[PDB]
């Protein structure tokens, strides 16, 4: 476990080739993903509540978004494509391979309402500090362009969990459970000491 | 050779004749031939491969002909290779399928015989004289191929079909281009599909949809294109008709899709619908073509979302319409994702629900032929590997249905090479190494795993290949939508009404209805539904009334009344003015006459159950019936097979079937290997006859087979191809035999829970209630029986009038009520009425069958008195025998509900009262055999006293053998069993009663055998109809241990199915002759013991059907006066004059029995059963000892009386104070009896009779006889036995009671007891005695039961032929198996091994057995005589007896049971040793050596000295020391106080007899040497303090020497039990043995470290230099038991202490030297022939290096060292003492040598650690005091020497 920044943007290096890409707008969204990609994966660090299972999330499937993304992505910067609807299938069928319960399709769903758009320049989350223009400018070369200058925009005691659209009531929840789990952990140590 | 050229018999043969073959492969067959001519035309007589190799110059013939036949069967191999090869469809094909189609490649017709196998979607070739027109799909439309293809033989198979993939796709191709060019322009698709294949018209249909579309999708239009759609489908809608199946499914595929276009269009009218871009049509699936491409291939396109594929056009005719559904649409897009990715599936979900009927429809949608692989199966991957080749070289799609339900290799196998599927298709390498082997790949081939809701939803996939695959999350199949899309398209005007039902009367019935396992309403449920209402509809279904009549036609017959109503509800809530009427009169006319024919009261749910069946018979080809036989089950079978040969005019021609009966191939068939050819099993010969001459000449007889079994996997699945649907045979043969729609099959049983509901719910399914069958029915029948009878003697005229006058019994019998108290009654297995009934009856008439004779020549009042009489009391019988007397008693009080004889009061019951054939009759008064026995036959079997009951149970057993049936008793061995039945069986010869032997392991055949050698057949019309050998005797076969056999897998009473076909079907169709076999006189009765008993089967209860049954108990005291008594009389007939004893003598033995056995609780001890036959055994023991006398005296009656009886008793018994209680028992009851006589000395003592005297009646004092016996043994035991334990008393005891048992006949014994603790020595001794050979095995784990057999036949013949006396003693550590154990079972049995002597060794018998009678003068060539004194021979020499002890897995009765063996074999528990007779070893042990030196006196001191013998010397000191010592030491069960061996003190003082004088002698040498030092020094004088210090170690010795005793005794713990004894038992003396072995008085040391005290220090510091681990106290010791021990010190080494030891120890010394002969183990002894040190070298264990029989040869072997030396144990000293230096902790060691072991310990733990732990810091500073101090020690051992 890392932070959901360091998944980021370790994620934009490992993706260092993916802005090449004469889409501009593609690498836009590109950065896109990736953040929307550290913030499932920071959903999954809470399964079962944060998200109900361990799904296998990945970035073969990262990849395979930029291929169904690159599908649509020959008029998706322009509003020949309705993303909104391109969001709902990155998510079913990249991301949803093998998901089984409906709630964690509406989990998923919320968080690509508040990451994905086809045009560029636009605010996404301002909570991470994303209303930029950064267009013909690489997820790792030009990282620092603006993406790494957003700031650290996470609460020590939270995720914040509200960047992954959870209650800090549930971070409560999950405490009491832990100290029953560490404690009756003692229970069989404490026989002896 | 020869059988390559059998290969080539065929092969050579043809391709030497068909030059066709490649003119290389050609001439070789030739060059073959310059030699092969004579491989075939010489062994044309030469023939075999013997004769082939004998050829005239077979020198060259075979060279030069072989030579060309490896380079031709190699080439040929890669011939046909070359062939797959250049034709890849070819690897889906063998290499013989391809010889036939080289052999034939001119004849393209002939190689079509595998055309399925070259291709895809293709029926047949549509083809005349030599030239193809067309091709025909599966589907049945045809392709009419454009150009005509000849198949002259010159193209090849190869080109051949290469041309036809062309022409396929090329009239595909164009004639699609025709007709897409008239549809785009709005032509009628009518036009073009009659002319041509529907799928691509298809194609074209949605590409001018896809196309007219994009206008709406302009938003200009809307409705136009939604309108124009539904206006083109209103057409079709009229054209979908019948009148052409085919088209109209083309049809139907056209619709769904205009369907989607439809809805789709449908919102894109009634929706904002961003435009194309709007997934509402952005989403969907569409279609653009065109005729522009340079590859046909590419002319039309499919695309959905940003997706687009090619269509790969392999023709496909129109093979799925799946209804789609936005899931299963949704779905296809994702499996197009995955193609982008080239990865493979994980398709989770069930079949039937989708995933194999999605997963090929997608396939064919994308154009392409996938072979949908049956992953979960015993499959040889390498095939598929060859299939692969071919697949990957054509570029064909695979699916793996259940992929990962793998074994491992092959798993394994494929996940290497789909690896590299995955990779090379990755990488798109064109030759990827496929089993090593660069393939071509066409990239178009494609891995589509499936699997059903996955094992606890597991990524079975290993990781290695999970990362090429995408996951296919399936949840559901839109059922509704599915189901109303398809009644639209089915014509039904209700559809979506009825579709909307359809759910909701599944969801209701699913939710509220009960657990019926065996239904499922999942998607495939619904499918049936209506397929069984398309139909229906036809039939005038009236709308959602069809519906619901499908569902009163389909389930609710499988449904039982658990629901009822229920489902009532929860469909009628649905639809509630629901079903047709059922108006099936002709059928059911038929039926109801086939019922009133039968007799059966025509019930209504019978028929209305039947008239469900008729439903199936029609619609079902096969329907299983769960429920009765004799009940319903098979009274509806017998009516059907009557009213459809009525109704359809067509003899139901049935052939039924008892499953498990036979076997697969007796059914199906087999082969011949040496002139080969195929064998015509029963079922191919019934379904070949049917179209040779059943239907072959009865065009439409309604034909059946019947399946009568349970449900298991194993047994159902051969029958699929015929039983499930498709109703032809297709044998692997290629047997192929369409089998008439007349033909059904029809299966019965009971339960079918045995399996999954995906396979249980494919067929027709009655849930029956036995209710069907009334009382009222079942008596209607009984009645019609009567006109059934019965002998050919009875006419049944007096039956007629008798009929008439019982009938009035039946008017309301008070039966209706004493059925119910019947089944009130106490009994074991389960009690029904048509048995009730069926027992009662065939009594009776066989009771009317005496009244054609006895009666008929009587008047008719006779008849009824009689009957009435009679009647009455059989069916008292027939209701009351089979359970225990006391419930039957309770039984017959029934009597007072008949108001005739209303009384249960009757005090001399009917059942008291036996009627006479003169029609008088009498209360059945005692005719027990008074004066009876009286001498000389006293002992022989057949004298049991028969009683009244007894024979009341031979008047009904009589009737019963009238009967012809096959009672069963219920009781044990040695409760009557034998003697009864005997008693039975010897009142009449003219029955042949045959006693067959229940061994877990016996088997039908063995039964066959028998019946071989005494029978025959005979044919009175063409039937086959058994005989016994000879005609007139009724063969009365005879079952004995029923419940005792084995159970097959899934529980099957195989041999009682058996039993049944002999029974219940009467016969056997011979399998062999293709014949069914009835039977003439051949009878069967059989027995068993109560069910509820350890080992015994719970016994089928439509077996016991059919069958009688009498319980069997014990006898009371008053009759076991009456007969044993009389066995008692005849015994006092030879002494007068103390006669008298008459009745007391008889009646205290009854008493005492009563008592023993109520004394004696299996509860105390398993084997504490009792018998009645144990007062036949005094019986039998008192007779023959009257026999030796001249008067018997009452003292000497009950001397040996008595001394017998717990003979017989308590020497079974275990517990010693029980045993005693039971002296008390014995005691007090013959106290009642005789006690006037010496009871005090009779049962005081245990004093035995003279043997080595003769017995004359006289007591010889055991003194005495011990003293004789002091002289006998020392010349039996020759120098031989090599043990030395003491006579005890009870010693002697043993002796005279085994001899006593070898000089009986049929010497039949068990001996439980300790091992080898003179029980087995024993034995041995005897045999010296009496001088018999002794049989005696010697099993290593190499051998077998076959092994066995042989040395059976041996010792068979060596009694009988060889003529010799012995003695076969049963060894139980060699016990091998069950089977080993059942031959020898039967043995005792019937003294025999029934056809174990058969065949040659019968014949070997008849030759040299007759050459014998020629020697004897016996003129017995008659070989029943003959045979019959070779085992009376066998039966006086042979006398088997076994030997037991208890520390293993022999079942906790000491035998594995054998309720037979129980009451035949003879058992003396001997156990363990007495602590007194062992003190009399040690007093004879220490009475050799001088214990008693007089500075001891009686020295222990610390504690325990309770009740010991005054204590005045060291003799009397050391041998009661040892008592406590051993005696707690041990005690508290650790390892087992309550059984323990004693040789661990025993040979504990023998190392103490030899150091008191060892250590003496270290004494009084020393003694010698401190004089020594005095001699001079005493006038030397200078010094004192030497002097002084000499006298003073004489001081410290006078004290200690003693004090030193006391401390010895302790040392010897550590030899003794120390060991291997842990704390709860060690710990009982452990350092309590410091504590107590005391009070005799001289000093404990407080300190016993005998590591230093019993051994000078430096051997174990050479140890320690050797790398010796001086942790442990007895760790460090093993070194000095590696240098002292006798019993093997077992160098247990998993921690291989003892390598590093050894190899240190070894150092510069060699391997080993000295004795130096291999034996038997050249494997250890060529390991060490070098000169020095070893031991069994390093982790060598024994199994690897040593074999079993080296344990005695180890001890001592005659055959290794010589007696000029007097050694028998080979030289291999210490040295080189081959110590086993094994890792293995569980080595195999018996339960003899467990005792006779040393086994070591060397490895560390957790005590140490914490020294360690000091040590290590107590030393990290300290070590500097302990370097002073041990420097100190060595310098005081320097002035010891110097002392």
């Amino acid at each position: 476990i890392p932070g959901i920044l360091d998944t980021v943007k370790d994620l934009w290096g490992s993706q260092f080739f993916t802005g090449k890409i004469s889409g501009v707008w593609s690498v836009y969204c590109t950065f896109l993903l990736s953040w929307f990609h550290a913030l499932i994966t920071a959903r999954t660090r809470l399964v079962p509540h944060g998200f109900s299972k361990k799904y296998y999330f990945n970035d073969c499937d990262f990849q395979f978004a930029s291929v169904y993304l690159e599908n649509v992505l020959a008029t998706n910067s322009t509003n020949n494509i309705p993303w909104a609807q391109v969001r709902d299938h990155i998510a079913t069928i990249v991301y949803g391979g093998k998901i089984d319960e409906e709630k964690d399709l509406e989990v998923v769903a919320k968080l690509c309402a508040h990451v994905f758009c086809g045009s560029d320049n636009l605010q996404i989350v301002p909570g991470v500090r994303i209303p930029q223009p950064l267009l013909q400018q690489s997820e790792e070369e030009e990282r620092a362009r603006l993406t790494a200058i957003l700031s650290n925009t996470i609460e020590p005691a939270d995720s914040l969990s509200s960047w992954l659209q959870l209650p800090r009531e549930s971070i409560l929840d999950y405490e009491r459970l832990q100290a029953k789990e560490v404690a009756s952990s003692t229970e069989q140590l404490l026989q002896e000491m | 050779v020869q059988f390559y050229w059998l290969d080539l018999y065929g092969i050579l043969g043809e391709n030497l004749d068909i030059q066709n073959f490649l003119p290389l492969e050609t001439s070789k067959f030739k060059s073959l031939t310059s030699e092969y001519k004579m491989i075939t035309t010489r062994a044309f007589q030469l023939d075999t491969t013997i004769e082939v190799i004998h050829i005239p110059n077979f020198d060259t013939t075979l060279k030069l002909t072989i030579d060309s036949l490896k380079m031709i069967k190699s080439s040929l191999s890669t011939f046909l290779e070359r062939q797959r090869r250049q034709f890849p469809r070819f690897y889906f094909l063998g290499n013989d399928d391809l010889l036939k189609i080289i052999g034939s490649g001119k004849h393209h017709d002939q190689v079509s015989k595998f055309m399925k196998k070259m291709f895809g979607s293709i029926e047949s070739i549509i083809f005349f004289e030599d030239s193809i027109t067309g091709v025909r799909s599966v589907e049945g439309e045809v392709l009419n191929l454009n150009e005509k293809i000849e198949l002259k033989d010159s193209i090849q198979a190869q080109e051949w079909l290469n041309i036809l993939d062309t022409e396929i796709k090329l009239s595909v191709f164009t004639q699609f281009r025709d007709c897409l060019g008239q549809l785009k322009d709005g032509t009628d698709i009518e036009v073009v599909v009659s002319k041509y294949i529907f799928q691509a018209i298809l194609l074209s249909a949605q590409v001018m949809w896809t196309e007219l579309v994009e206008k709406c999708l302009q938003t200009n239009e809307f409705s136009k294109y939604w309108k124009e759609v539904d206006m083109k489908i209103k057409g079709l809608l009229d054209k979908l008709n019948k009148s052409s199946d085919n088209v109209k499914k083309k049809i139907e595929a056209l619709l769904v899709e205009y369907l989607h276009f439809n809805n789709v269009i449908g919102q894109l009218k009634n929706c904002s619908t961003k435009e194309e871009a709007r997934l509402l049509w952005a989403k969907v699936q569409k279609f653009y073509q065109k005729n522009d491409t340079l590859d046909d291939l590419n002319s039309v396109f499919i695309s959905q979302s940003g997706y687009l594929l090619q269509y790969k056009f392999e023709y496909i005719g129109i093979p799925e319409r799946l209804i789609y559904t936005p899931l299963l649409l949704v779905g296809f897009a994702t499996l197009t994702d995955s193609l982008h990715q080239k990865y493979g599936g994980c398709f989770f979900g069930p079949a039937g629900t989708g995933k194999t009927e999605t997963v090929k429809a997608f396939g064919q949608n994308l154009g392409r032929v996938v072979v949908v692989f049956n992953c979960d199966d015993s499959f040889d991957y390498q095939v598929l590997s060859r299939l692969l080749v071919g697949i990957t070289q054509i570029g064909a799609w695979g699916c793996f249905d259940e992929f990962n339900r793998l074994d491992e290799k092959v798993l394994s196998a494929v996940s290497a090479n789909i690896q590299q599927i995955q990779n090379g298709l990755q990488v798109g390498k064109s030759h990827i190494t496929l089993l090593e082997e660069e393939t071509p790949l066409s990239p178009h081939t494609a891995v589509f795993i499936t699997l059903n809701p996955g094992y606890n939803g597991r990524s079975e996939l290993p990781e290695n290949l999970k990362k090429s695959f995408r996951e296919f999350s399936m949840k559901s199949p839109q059922s509704g939508t599915i189901a109303e899309m398809i009644l639209q398209i089915m014509g039904f005007e209700d559809s979506k009404s009825l579709a909307s039902k359809i759910v909701h009367f599944l969801e209701l019935l699913s939710s509220k209805c009960s657990s019926m396992n065996h239904y499922h309403f999942g998607l495939r449920t619904l499918k049936g539904v209506l397929r069984n209402c398309s139909p229906l509809v036809s039939e005038f279904g009236e709308g959602e009334k069809t519906v619901v009549e499908s569902l009163k036609r389909v389930i609710l017959p499988s449904l039982g009344d658990t629901d009822e109503l229920v489902f009532k509800d929860e469909l009628s809530k649905i639809f509630d003015s629901a079903g047709t009427p059922l108006n099936s009169k002709a059928i059911v006319q038929c039926l109801k006459d086939a019922g009133q024919r039968s007799g059966f009261s025509m019930s209504e749910e019978f028929l209305k159950k039947c008239m469900q069946f008729y439903y199936m018979q029609k619609t079902q080809q096969a329907l299983i019936l769960v429920g009765k036989a004799g009940c319903g089950k098979t009274a509806t079978w017998k009516t059907v097979i009557d009213a459809m040969a009525i109704f359809d005019g067509h003899a139901n021609v049935v052939y039924v079937i008892d499953t498990k009966v036979l076997t697969k191939e007796s059914l199906y068939g087999s082969m011949l290997k040496a002139t080969l050819e195929w064998r015509d099993g029963l079922f191919t010969s019934i379904l070949r006859r049917v179209n040779d001459d059943i239907t072959g000449t009865f065009k439409n007889s309604r034909i059946w087979v019947v399946f009568d079994s349970d449900l298991d996997p194993e047994y159902v699945e051969a029958m699929n191809s015929v039983l499930d649907d498709n109703k032809i045979l297709t044998l692997p043969n290629g047997e192929r035999l369409p089998i008439p729609p007349n033909f059904r099959i029809l299966f019965e049983t009971d339960n079918l829970d045995h399996t999954t509901p995906a396979t249980i719910t494919r067929c027709g399914l009655l849930w029956f209630s036995t209710d069907v069958c009334s009382i009222s029915s079942k008596i209607d029948h009984l009645l019609n029986k009567s006109y059934e009878a019965l002998d050919n003697k009875l006419s049944m005229f007096e039956l007629d009038k008798l009929k008439d006058l019982i009938s009035d019994s039946f008017d309301m019998a008070s039966l209706t009520n004493i059925f119910t108290c019947s089944n009130d009654l106490v009994h074991i297995l389960g009690v029904r009425t048509f048995n009730k009934l069926e027992t009662a009856v065939q009594l009776a008439v066989h009771l009317i069958s005496s009244y054609r004779q006895w009666f008929q020549n009587l008047d008719d009042k006779s008849l009824k008195d009689v009957i009435t009489l009679l009647i009455k009391r059989s069916l008292l019988y027939a209701l009351a025998g089979d359970s225990t007397g006391e419930s039957q008693r309770a039984f017959i009080q029934t009597i007072n509900t008949y108001f005739g004889h209303d009384s249960q009061e009757l005090s001399d019951y009917s059942t008291i009262v036996i009627a006479n054939d003169k029609l008088s009759f009498s209360s059945f008064c005692s005719e027990i055999p008074s004066v009876s026995l009286e001498a000389h036959e006293v002992m022989r079997p057949d004298i049991v006293i028969p009683t009244i009951d007894t024979i009341k149970h031979e008047k009904i057993f009589y009737d019963l053998l009238n009967s012809k049936r096959g009672i069963i008793l219920c009781g044990p061995p040695g409760s009557g069993k034998t003697m009864i039945m005997n008693n039975a069986l010897r009142n009449s010869s003219l029955y042949d009663v045959v006693g067959i032997n229940f061994s877990k392991d016996t088997t039908t055949e063995h039964i066959l055998s028998a019946l071989h050698r005494h029978t025959n057949y005979v044919t009175t019309s063409k039937g086959l109809t058994l005989l016994p050998k000879s005609d007139i005797k009724n063969l009365v076969l005879f079952c004995d241990e029923i419940n005792l056999p084995k159970l097959d897998k899934y529980g099957s009473q195989n041999v009682v199915l058996f039993l049944r076909q002999l029974m219940e079907k009467q016969g056997f169709w011979k399998t062999p002759e293709n014949k069914w076999v009835t039977i003439e006189r051949i009878h069967i009765v059989g027995a068993c013991n109560p069910p509820t008993d350890p080992g015994r089967i719970p016994m089928s209860e439509r077996f016991t059907r059919h069958a009688a049954i009498l319980y069997l108990g014990y006898p009371s005291g008053k009759s076991l006066s009456q007969i044993y008594e009389i066995y008692y009389k005849a015994i006092f007939k030879l002494v007068p004059e103390f006669r008298s004893y008459t009745e007391p003598f008889a009646r205290a033995s009854v008493h005492l029995y009563n008592e023993c056995k109520a004394r004696y609780s299996t509860g105390l001890q398993s084997h504490y059963l009792f018998s009645p036959r144990e007062l036949t055994r005094l019986v039998r023991g008192v007779y023959t000892a009257i026999n030796t006398g001249p008067r018997q005296t009452l003292r000497s009656l009950i001397r040996l009386w008595a001394y017998e009886a717990w003979r017989i008793f308590a020497d079974r018994l275990v517990g010693v104070k029980e045993k005693n209680s039971f002296e008390q028992l014995l005691y007090e009851t013959v106290d009642k009896y005789l006690p006037n006589q010496d009871l005090g000395n009779i049962s005081s003592t245990s004093l035995l009779f003279s043997g080595l005297l003769s017995l004359d009646f006289k007591e010889v004092n055991k003194t005495d006889l011990v003293n004789f016996i002091e002289e006998r043994f020392k010349t039996f035991c020759d120098e031989e036995l090599e043990v030395p334990m003491v006579i005890h008393e009870s010693m002697v005891d043993h002796i005279l009671r085994i001899d006593r048992a070898l000089k009986q006949v049929q010497g039949h014994m068990m001996l439980i007891g300790a091992s080898r603790t003179g029980k087995t020595i024993l034995t041995r001794f005897v045999a010296w005695l009496n001088g018999l050979k002794i049989v005696q095995p010697k099993i290593h784990r190499h051998s077998n039961l076959s092994d066995f057999d042989m040395i059976l036949k041996k010792a068979i013949s060596d009694c009988s032929l060889k003529e010799s006396r012995t003695c076969l003693i049963i060894d139980e550590s060699n016990i091998l198996e069950t089977a080993f154990l059942e031959r020898m079972n039967t043995l005792l049995a019937n003294a025999d091994i029934p056809d174990l002597f058969q065949g040659e060794e019968y014949d070997k018998l008849l030759n040299n057995l007759r050459n014998k009678t020629r020697s004897l003068g016996l003129l017995l060539d008659t070989e029943q005589e003959l045979y019959d004194w070779f085992v009376g021979e066998i039966a006086k020499n042979l006398h088997v007896v076994f030997t037991i002890c208890d520390p293993t897995n022999n079942k906790s009765s000491a035998m594995i049971s054998s309720p037979a063996l129980f009451n035949r074999c003879i058992i003396n528990w001997m156990g363990d040793w007495d602590t007194k007779t062992m003190s009399q070893v040690a007093n004879n042990m220490v009475d050799v050596v001088p214990m008693e030196f007089t500075d001891f006196i009686v020295p222990e001191v610390n504690k325990e000295l309770v009740f010991t013998e005054p204590i005045q010397t060291i003799r009397d000191a050391v041998v009661n020391i040892l008592i406590h010592f051993d005696r707690n030491f041990y005690q508290k069960m650790k390892v087992g106080v309550n059984p323990r061996s004693p040789g661990y003190f025993i040979d504990g003082l023998r190392a103490l007899v030899k150091l008191v004088t060892a250590k003496y002698q270290d004494l009084q040498e020393n003694q010698r040497f401190v004089n020594v030092g005095l001699e001079k020094l005493n006038e030397s004088v200078s010094l004192t303090f030497e002097k002084e210090r000499w006298l003073n170690t004489t001081k410290q010795f006078s004290k200690t020497s003693q004090e030193l005793i006391g401390n010895c005794i302790i040392s010897s713990i550590y030899e003794t039990y120390f060991g291997h004894l842990n704390e709860r038992e060690r710990g009982d003396m452990l350092v309590i043995l410091k504590r107590l072995l005391g009070k005799f008085a001289v000093k404990y040391d407080v300190n016993y470290r005998f590591i230093d005290y019993l051994v000078t220090l430096d051997e174990k510091m050479k140890w320690l230099e050797c790398g010796l681990d001086k942790n442990d106290y007895f760790l460090e010791n093993m070194s000095i038991v590696m240098n002292s021990q006798d019993a093997v010190p077992f160098l247990l080494d998993p921690s291989s202490h003892m390598i590093t030891v050894i190899s240190n120890y070894y150092g510069n010394k060699t391997v080993l030297l000295s004795f130096l002969e291999e034996g038997f183990v050249k494997r250890l002894e060529n390991a060490v022939r070098f000169g020095s040190v070893v031991i069994i070298q390093d982790g060598e264990f024994f199994d690897p290096i040593i074999s079993r029989l080296i344990s005695r040869e180890f001890n001592h072997a005659g055959n290794r060292v010589t007696v000029e030396i007097g050694d028998h144990e080979v030289d291999v000293s210490g040295d080189f003492k081959l110590f086993i230096h094994s890792c293995d902790p569980s080595g195999d060691i018996p339960i003899f040598l467990r005792s006779r072991v040393r086994l070591v310990h060397f490895v560390t733990n957790k005590e140490s650690i914490e020294t360690r732990i000091f040590d290590i810091t107590l030393t990290e500073e300290n070590a500097e005091m302990q370097r002073k101090r041990e420097d100190l020690i060595k310098l005081n051992t320097e002035y010891r020497l110097k002392l």
